[PDB]
RNA sequence: UCCACCAAAGUUAUCGCUUUGGUCAAUUAAUGCAGGUAAGCAACAUCCAG
DNA sequence: CTGGATGTTTATCCCGGGT
DNA sequence: ACCCGGGATAA
């Protein structure tokens, strides 16, 4: 299981780093664009990517790296990839899941859960979870206002893997 | 060597420079209105002059010269040489001047000034000569028999003649024959006379039509005669000396109840429409250049303004013999760049031979044209259990055209709707003097708002065409992001959200936010806002931020942003033409795709004629196209084809009763007989199945592309037409 | 005064037929196609008639 | 919305005005 | 006196 950590600065002012673990045994495709995008070798990536959803208590949103308001986004398949499995649920908060608009519709964008999404089964595929950083998480979401607009400006400064 | 002229389509806002767009579009408005102006200026001369004075010249005016100045008339000027000018031109101006104050009270136009127009002038009214010889040249003929049909009163001799002989029971052979006899003959005689300008016999017209008669050559000169004894093609040969008879023509028509048609051509449309810009033309009124402009310098000028180094301007063709010679036409939106290769200075398939027909064994691909389905295509390899069919319908092609049609129907305001019915209830086409004035009244009544409406793309808009309108966003299956009708952007991440319908409604008024913030952004939109709409819009959006709660913002932005509801209608004609090209090259791919490479295409004689409650259908034009792709194309009779049953040549029939297939007809029918569907009579055609009887069934288009794959056996095994469909 | 496309079943080569699985740029964008970037090609306006 | 007919420019000369 | 817009005609 590949693990991705990320720089955040809210404010120009960094706040804390996250890290997250993936499954790639379970979901290749997903777990490699993911990869591909955070290492950002391929001259794209979530450096500058805001978080431009962020639902307090709900959920929080962002890998909008080419216009950062939740429309533009791409993938290293293309302009989007099918979808592969749903062996993995929205059980426990923290997971790491895609963010897309319908079946075959996924992109770079990517949701991150805070409570358990029971609905949310069948319909976006989860691919990985928080394994350390969660205080920062819950700093960035206390940030969030119901609407999904952020109080401050977040954006993801560095990415990597390890 | 010969010549040959191509055009290459593109866009304003990708080749002309910014700095000088605003020069253009007002040109494009001032010149369009001139031309609109000459046409009907024109005709208003002409109508006075005809109307008052039977003894007048209007043979003689037909000519790019009088054009011109009739043109010119309207454009105020510093005079230059008054004992250089010709006689000809004196004597134009002079009968324009005659009517030029009377004309411009009853059109409320005021010159305008317009230095160096004459290019404009002679571009212009060259197009006006042309229509005027090209619309009299089509219908002349046409007409005139239309109007010797009334005058023989063919349609009431018809009917009179066939009800008294129905009261005598007589046969469809005699009534047929006695009608032959009695009326067409006689008819063709007395055209036949007329064609020599020689007066028919006598006892075959009423007074009535005699004194016509005479009045109608009254207008041409006794002693001239018709060139090889036939006024259709003396017409066709020398049009020049028809128009004061083609008006008398039209004007025996109208008097006879007749559908009006235009003999003076007129530019009725208010969107702006394409003009020549010549080099003069960008020296003077683009570049505001104020000396010659030397043929040298000629592509330096250009350059200035556009960019030469696009491949749409460089060199085209084969060898790359075809160059830009600084001449192209725009409307504002589109441009057509035109290039030429010289200076400035001035077969069906029964009867192919041999050698022909028996090498396309294994490639021949048979074509059914229909109204609905503008093609049902089967290839000769085709079985039961291998369906190689093809279906290329009329909703494929237009499918943007029609969704142009449904969306200005629904944006049109009310004012605009309003107008342009009151416009509707003139009729143009007539030459009565006191309707074409008060059309000419009606439409300068509400010639600004109208041009102002239809010009949003580029001239400034001061009036607001929704007024007390509150607009919103919203979000389809797809997740597209609409605002009304305008098209934001795909929001590939909207499917994840909590419960919907949370009770604080005001967190609405905060995502219109986001909305706006994903609108504002994007480029189309950003462009058609100035920056002090947009200044205050943001303003309002921060207010909204901070009052969330108060719709008072969101209507004034809605007010604001109203402006962008107007439609582009010239762009949306660029993309029709677009669309067309992109469907035939669609059509093209399909074909060589689907079959074959190399495929051969065999196409039926049907001529699609146009028909009411049938809108037009591709059967002239796209011949041309397939034979321009290198298709090898073909032509089978359609005679009987579809008639019987291919399995056993039986006889078909329609059976199955369907509600109305077109909608707004349900109404007045509720069902109707079944088009496309036959079944075959004979109960042998069919391995029945027990119990109940039954019929092999078959469709429309495939019965007749199995009677063609029959015909073209046929045909290669002896190069006989079989008796049955012949 | 209405309607995108591919295919399977009713079915027999079955309809402006019904049910299914799949496709996507939506557009008030772009000169278009084309080749993986460069290469090579592509008639436009006016009027009239339905 | 479709079909049909015809184009698709650049020199050379003179004057009221201005200076 | 001596040259610059602007129109007009023509192949
Ligand atoms: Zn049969």
């Amino acid at each position: 299981m590949s693990q991705v950590y990320f720089d955040v600065e809210a404010d120009g002012q960094p706040i804390g780093r996250v890290v997250f673990k993936l499954y790639n045994d379970i979901v290749p495709k997903t777990a490699e664009n993911f990869r591909a995008l955070c290492t950002g070798e391929k001259g794209f990536g979530y450096a500058g990517s805001p978080f431009h959803r962020v639902i307090p208590d709900f959920m929080l949103q962002g890998g909008d790296f080419t216009a950062g308001n939740g429309t533009g986004g791409k993938s290293i398949y293309g302009g989007k990839f099918p979808d592969e499995n749903f062996k993995k649920h929205h059980d426990r908060p923290g997971l790491l899941s895609m963010a897309n608009a319908g079946p075959n519709t996924n992109g770079s964008q990517f949701f991150i859960t805070t409570v358990p999404c029971p609905w949310l089964d069948g319909k976006h595929v989860v691919f990985g979870e928080v394994v350390d950083g969660y205080d920062i998480v819950k700093k960035v979401e206390s940030l969030g206002s119901p609407s999904g607009a952020t109080k401050a400006r977040i954006v993801v400064a560095k990415s990597g893997e390890l | 060597p010969s010549k040959r002229v191509i055009t290459i389509k593109t866009t304003i806002k990708g080749i002309w420079k910014y700095d000088y767009r605003q020069p253009l579009y007002d040109l494009v408005h001032t010149t369009n209105l001139l031309v609109t102006h000459t046409y009907a200026f024109t005709k208003y001369i002409f109508l006075k002059e005809l109307a008052t004075d039977e003894n007048f010249a209007f043979n003689e005016l037909i000519t790019k010269d009088f054009f011109v100045e009739v043109f010119l008339s309207l454009v105020s000027a510093k005079a230059g040489n008054s004992e250089r000018l010709k006689d000809t031109t004196k004597r134009y101006r002079s009968l324009i001047g005659k009517h030029k104050d009377a004309y411009f009270e009853d059109a409320k136009y005021t010159p305008i000034s317009l230095a160096y127009a004459q290019q404009i002038a002679l571009y212009e009214c060259a197009k006006v000569q042309t229509a005027y010889f090209n619309n009299m040249k089509a219908h002349f003929g046409n007409r005139l028999r239309a109007l010797i049909n009334k005058l023989f009163k063919k349609k009431e001799k018809v009917e009179s003649l066939t009800k008294e002989m129905e009261a005598n029971n007589f046969s469809i052979k005699e009534i047929k024959q006695a009608i032959r006899k009695n009326v067409y003959q006689p008819c063709n005689q007395v055209k036949l006379a007329i064609t020599k300008k020689n007066m028919p016999e006598s006892g075959l017209l009423d007074d009535k039509s005699v004194t016509q008669l005479n009045e109608f050559f009254s207008m041409y000169a006794v002693d001239y005669t018709f060139q090889k004894e036939s006024i259709f093609y003396d017409v066709v040969a020398n049009p020049e000396k028809h128009f004061k008879a083609f008006y008398k023509l039209a004007q025996l028509s109208e008097a006879y109840e007749v559908k009006p048609f235009a003999c003076f051509p007129l530019r009725r449309t208010f969107i702006p429409c394409y003009m020549t810009v010549d080099s003069k033309i960008l020296n003077y009124h683009i570049l505001k250049n104020k000396k010659v402009l030397k043929m040298d310098e000629k592509f330096n000028a250009w350059g200035r303004v556009v960019n030469l180094e696009r491949k749409a301007f460089k060199s085209q063709g084969c060898k790359k013999t075809l160059h830009f010679q600084g001449t192209l036409e725009t409307d504002g939106v589109g441009v057509s760049i035109l290039k030429q290769n010289t200076d400035t200075n001035r077969k069906y398939i029964e009867k192919l031979e041999d050698a022909e027909l028996k090498q396309t064994l294994g490639k021949c691909v048979l074509m059914d044209p229909g109204r609905r389905d503008l093609l049902y295509c089967m290839k000769e390899t085709s079985r039961a259990d291998k369906k190689e069919i093809m279906i290329f319908t009329k909703n494929d092609r237009s499918k943007c055209s029609r969704h142009f049609r449904r969306l200005r129907k629904l944006l049109q305001p009310s004012q605009i709707r309003e107008a342009e019915t009151y416009l509707s209830g003139f009729a143009t086409k007539s030459v009565n003097m006191e309707k074409f004035v008060e059309y000419i009244q009606a439409r300068a009544s509400v010639k600004d708002i109208l041009y102002e409406y239809y010009g949003n793309e580029t001239a400034k808009s001061i009036t607001e065409f929704y007024p007390e309108s509150q607009f919103d966003f919203k979000v389809d299956q797809k997740c597209n992001l609409y605002y009304e009708n305008l098209f934001v952007a795909k929001i590939r991440g909207f499917y994840p959200q909590p419960e919907h319908e949370p009770n604080d409604i005001t967190l609405k008024s905060h995502m219109y936010h986001t909305y706006l913030q994903i609108m504002l952004n994007q480029k189309h939109i950003s462009e058609r806002l100035n920056s002090e709409k947009r200044r205050k819009i943001e303003d309002l959006a921060k207010a909204i931020l901070e009052q969330p709660h108060e719709s008072g913002h969101k209507t004034t932005i809605s007010s604001l942003l109203g402006k962008l509801r107007l439609l582009p209608f010239r762009k949306m004609k660029f993309s029709t033409k677009l669309f067309s090209d992109n469907n035939d090259r669609k059509l093209v791919k399909n074909i060589k795709k689907k079959f074959g490479a190399d495929a051969v295409l065999v196409l039926g004689n049907w001529s699609a004629p146009n028909t009411k409650y049938q809108d037009p259908t591709r059967n002239k034009g796209l011949r041309r196209m397939l034979k321009k792709n290198g298709f090898p194309l073909y032509l089978i009779d359609e005679f009987r084809t579809s008639s019987f049953c291919p399995k056993c040549e039986s006889d078909l029939e329609k059976f199955k009763v369907i509600p109305n297939p077109r909608p707004h007809n349900q109404e007045k029918q509720p069902k109707v007989l079944c088009h496309g569907l036959l079944r075959c009579k004979n109960m042998s055609c069919l391995e029945q199945q027990t119990s109940e009887g039954n019929q092999r069934l078959w469709n429309r288009d495939q019965a007749a592309v199995l009677n063609f794959r029959k015909i073209l056996n046929c045909l290669r095994e002896t190069k006989q037409r079989p008796p049955l469909f012949s």
